[PDB]
This record gives structure tokens, C-alpha cells and sequence, in this order.
């Protein structure tokens, strides 16, 4: 499963 | 296509260029076995942690050189596949050819990008081929030959990129 | 200088570009972990079965634009290492920076080539760096950090390329 | 346009480039006062004795360079006007924007061609302009501002080119 | 050599290209009758009010392609002559081939610049010619065939450019 | 009036 | 004689 | 040891 650090703003 | 399935797989810059930029018989395209990387790519209003890997490469018509006789110039277009993590909620309609995949509440954005390489080949108009168009490439590579749900098809992403500092930027 | 040893290693097109073409802090260079391929490369009077792999990448000055204010444009030069098999007998002095290696009666030619990439970055003169020159790159990468006798140093060739049809052209 | 009539007239390569490729305020276009030449140009199935003169020049979007901040690259497109003598009978529908003129039984073909020049300008996205398109240029320059019947409008051909060996090829 | 005097004079873009980029018999060079313009050109540390006019045009080697058979690609290099007014005091040694001329206390700088054109021609090696070099061109055009003291030789500048808004930038 | 040498074939 | 607008330094 | 197919002259 792909890991993420992305923050939605 | 049909024709797209018949295209061979190439690995490494010189192998991709060597196969496509053939002056005797220039080739339409080839599938690309490449490394997956991870870093920020700007889509819509912000940056997203994106996985990127080359997936396909195709010849593109540059110009015609006239004299004795007519000659055609070709370029290699390198096609990359992306998984812009969390970008699917805000940018589901940002690209003409794209797919979305849920990872819990998060929506990942799967799309393709093209980068024109510098290397060119000069071929006589008699050995000239019909180049593939960007629309047909996106339809065959992403839409018809990749499943985000199972991360399989004619290619798959290597998610380990997230943990390799060499493949992070 | 020994600043060359301090340079990190990057793998994959976007990781190399992402690290170097940084607008906030552009970087001089990075070592490249890449795939070895095999195919014909023309040197001197004929074609030679050559092993090719990327080894290093560095920033190159494109232009300096006027203003309000002084801006600097950078490009990436991708450095490849080659082993042109049997080429060392007739092309030992073809390149300024090269090495020869005997495999029986056969003499292999070890040299470096540079390819300018398309991607460019606009950096303000305050964040501008001193680019490395092609002469220094060849001296550090090939001469000081590669031994053809043991196929070791800051990189090594993967001879299995000869048996992989994906890495042949 | 309106806007097309307001565009100034420039004469000489450096004056045309100097006016358009302004980094402070890049300009959409300018009318060109130029020399008429005579020689063969291939249209359809054969060569025709054609009169050629520059008539207009406009800026064309090349690419965007990102960093700190966003910059736009512009090129000069030099527009030529042609009178391909006797070509009107066979090639009246060869071009989207063209005019025909009878000289006895003979039918002359009046059309426009565009040549992209090498010189480029890098402008910050804040000073960026909306470039004119090839369709609007042809409509304003040939269709709306040139009358083959009277050889008048915003420009006129110098038929003396036929008798000058310096202007013949 | 005195072969430079044998070169004909051409006027207008298509006449210059038409004469030089001849596939059946490519030509080394031709003298150019052109318009004089006036505007700022940056030399050394600042901008100078410079007079500019085309004076010569010559064929340049682009590439040599492999076959079946050996083909040669040519390009046109357009040579301009400049009078950078007042630049001679601080830039007398800025160029390898240059001349200075006093106008009262003021020192004018006379030099040549070269611009590579886009148009190219493919010629078979049997019809190929030996191209002129930039060093020889500057020596024959500026040094041997132009006198700033009398504004005469194989060409002369039109100082009226300063008073024509069409020829100013 | 524009002069011509063009030959229609 | 060539006219000038050039300003040194 | 690197394999070769190269043919001299």
C-alpha cells in the first residue's frame, strides 16, 4: 500500500 | 491495440534511445522498465507526495529537412506514470486521462506525464513511420494497461521509493 | 576537490532533477546509481559493443538574465560511463580522459560522455552556485574514482547487460 | 482589430527583434517593411516563380521556466507574403487563407507563410502578454489588409525584384 | 583567399537562403545588401547606441548522417556589422577582430557578429563544399573589406537609421 | 503588373 | 558622421 | 569479465 506525507489544505 | 501489446520492453536510457532512434527502421514505441521515485509534484493548488516511474517511450515528429531528397527528424518522448497521494479529492478532473484510488479516507491520483528528450534521429522519408499521438499513448498505457486497485498491468509502482533516500527528493 | 566525495547518490530521473534543480538551494552535483546497457557506439573508424551506465549528474550554466534582478538559469548534464570493448587498440588517445583494460589480447576502452537534459530552473543570483566543469568531472569520476582492473570505486558496471534483451540495442 | 492597426512598422532584423523581444514590456506584433525577392517556391505539384516579402512579425510562446518565480519564453515569428505566379488555377484551395488574381489568362496565388526565428526572450510571468495566433495574423494581414487587385493596403509587393539579380534565386 | 571578392551580393531573406541552401550546388558564401538600424547593444559593462546592418552570409556544417549514403546538413550564418558608438575607449580589446574610429573625443567600436538561421538543407557528400570559418569571415569582411575612416569598402553603414523611428529600437 | 516565368504542366 | 546618444559610465 | 561481440576492421 502506498505511503503518504501529503497534507490537504 | 493490438500494436501496443506487441511493443517490446526496454531498460536504460541508451537502450530506449538505441531501439527507437534507429535510422534504418525507426520504431513507434516501447514499454519502459524503470525506477520508482518519491517527492513533491505541484497539481492544482498545492504540492503532493508523488510516486514517479517511466512506463513508455515513443517517437515524435520534429520537422522535415528538404534537398536530395526529403528527410524526417524524430525525437524520443519519455512517458512517466504518477501516483500523486491525496490529490484525487481536489484534482479528479485536472487531467483528461486519470484514475482515482482510495487508501482509507485518502484519494490517490493516477495520471501520466510526457517529457521530450534532446536526442534526435534524421531518417529518409522512405523509412519514415506514423508516430503515436499523446491521446492514444495515455489511453493504452494508463486506461487500458494499468489497474491502481491491484497495482498491476503492463507495469507497477515500487512503493519502497518512500523509504529509499536515494529515490527521494 | 574532496567535495566530490561529499556529493550524495541519487537514483531515478525525477530524484536526480529534484535534488539538483532546487530553486531554493541549487546543488553542484550528485552521483548516479543506474542501469548498465549494451549496444553499438561509434568511436574512431567503427562501431564497438559498448557497456553504458549513468554515473554522475551536475548543474550547468544556461544563461544570466537582466533585471530587476539578476537571475541565473541552470540545466542538468547527465554523465555516462562506457566500456567500448576492443576499442582500446585503435582509440587509446581518442579522448582526453580515458583508461584501457586488457581482456586477453583484447583492449577495452573506458571513457565518459555527457548528455544535456531539457529541464531548467530559474534561480536568483543570491542563491546561485559555481558549476563544476567537464574537465573536473571526468578527472574525479573516471580517473580518481573508477578502477577498470577491479571494476570498482564510486561505481561499477553490470556486465549482465550483454545477456538481457531489455538492456540490449 | 483595431489592435492590428495600432501596431507600429519596423524595418531591419535587429529593429524587429529589439521592439518585440523587450524583457520590460514584450510586444504582441509589428508590421514589417521589407524587400521583395523573386524565385521558385514549390506549391502542390510543381515550382512557381514567387515574389516574397516580409510583412509582419509576432511573439510566440515557447515554454515556462519555473523556480523563483515563474518565467515565460518568447520567440519572433516572421510572416512573409507571397505571390506565386500562375499557381492560382491548381492551388486555389491549397491554403486556408489565400487570394487569387488574374493577369490575363494566368491566375496568381496570394498567401502568407511563417518562419520561426532562433532569438528568444525570457520574461517574468507578470510582464507576460497574450500572443497572437497564426489564424488571426493571416486574417488581419492578408484578408483584411491587402488587396491583390490594386497591390495596396498595409503593404505592397515590389515587382522590380524580377529584374534585380541580387533579389533573384 | 581572393575567392571572397568572387562571391556575389544578395538582398532579401529568401534570396540569401535560395542562393546558399542550394541542394544541387551549395555555396560557401555571399555578400549581403541590407538595412542599417540603430539601438542599444550591451558590450563589456554597459549599453551602447549601435548601428547594425547585415553584410555577409555563409554556409555552416550542422551534421553528417550515416547510410546508404553519406549526407551533409548545412545552415546559414548571417553576419552583421556594428558601430557601437563611444564603446571604443573601454572595449577596444573586447573582440579578436575589431576597429576603432574617433569622432571628436568619442571612440566608436567596429566589429562583426554572427546569427545562425533555422533553415537547413540536406546535400549528398558528392555535392558537399568546404565551409568558411568565422575567423576567415571576420578577417575578409571587416579587416580587409571595410574602412571606418571613409565608411567604404565592400559595404557601408547608413547613418540615417538614427533619424528613422522604423529603424530604431 | 507582376512578371512571370512559371510554366503550368 | 554617425550620430550618438551613448553615455559612458 | 565483460563479454564482447566487437569485430576489429
Amino acid at each position: 500500500q502506498p505511503q503518504s506525507h501529503s497534507i490537504e489544505l | 491495440s493490438g500494436r501496443f501489446d506487441q511493443y517490446p520492453t526496454k531498460k536504460g536510457d541508451f537502450a530506449i534511445d538505441g531501439y527507437l532512434l534507429d535510422y534504418s527502421s525507426p520504431k513507434q514505441g516501447c514499454w519502459v522498465d524503470g525506477i520508482t521515485v518519491y517527492g513533491d509534484i505541484y497539481i492544482g493548488k498545492q504540492n503532493w507526495g508523488t510516486y514517479t516511474r517511466p512506463v513508455f517511450a515513443y517517437l515524435q515528429y520534429v520537422e522535415t529537412i528538404s534537398g536530395s531528397g526529403t528527410f524526417v527528424i524524430y525525437q524520443v518522448v519519455l512517458v512517466y506514470a504518477h501516483n500523486a497521494t491525496s490529490a484525487g479529492r481536489q484534482n479528479a478532473n485536472a487531467f483528461a486521462y486519470s484514475k482515482t484510488q482510495a487508501v482509507g479516507s485518502r484519494v490517490d491520483l493516477y495520471y501520466l506525464s510526457a517529457i521530450t528528450q534532446r536526442k534526435r534521429v534524421i531518417v529518409p522519408s522512405s523509412n519514415a513511420v506514423t508516430p503515436l499521438d499523446w491521446d492514444t499513448v495515455q489511453r493504452n498505457v494508463l486506461m487500458e494497461n494499468y489497474n491502481p486497485g491491484s497495482n498491476s498491468g503492463h507495469f507497477s509502482f515500487d512503493w519502497s521509493a518512500y523509504n529509499d533516500p536515494h529515490r527521494r527528493y
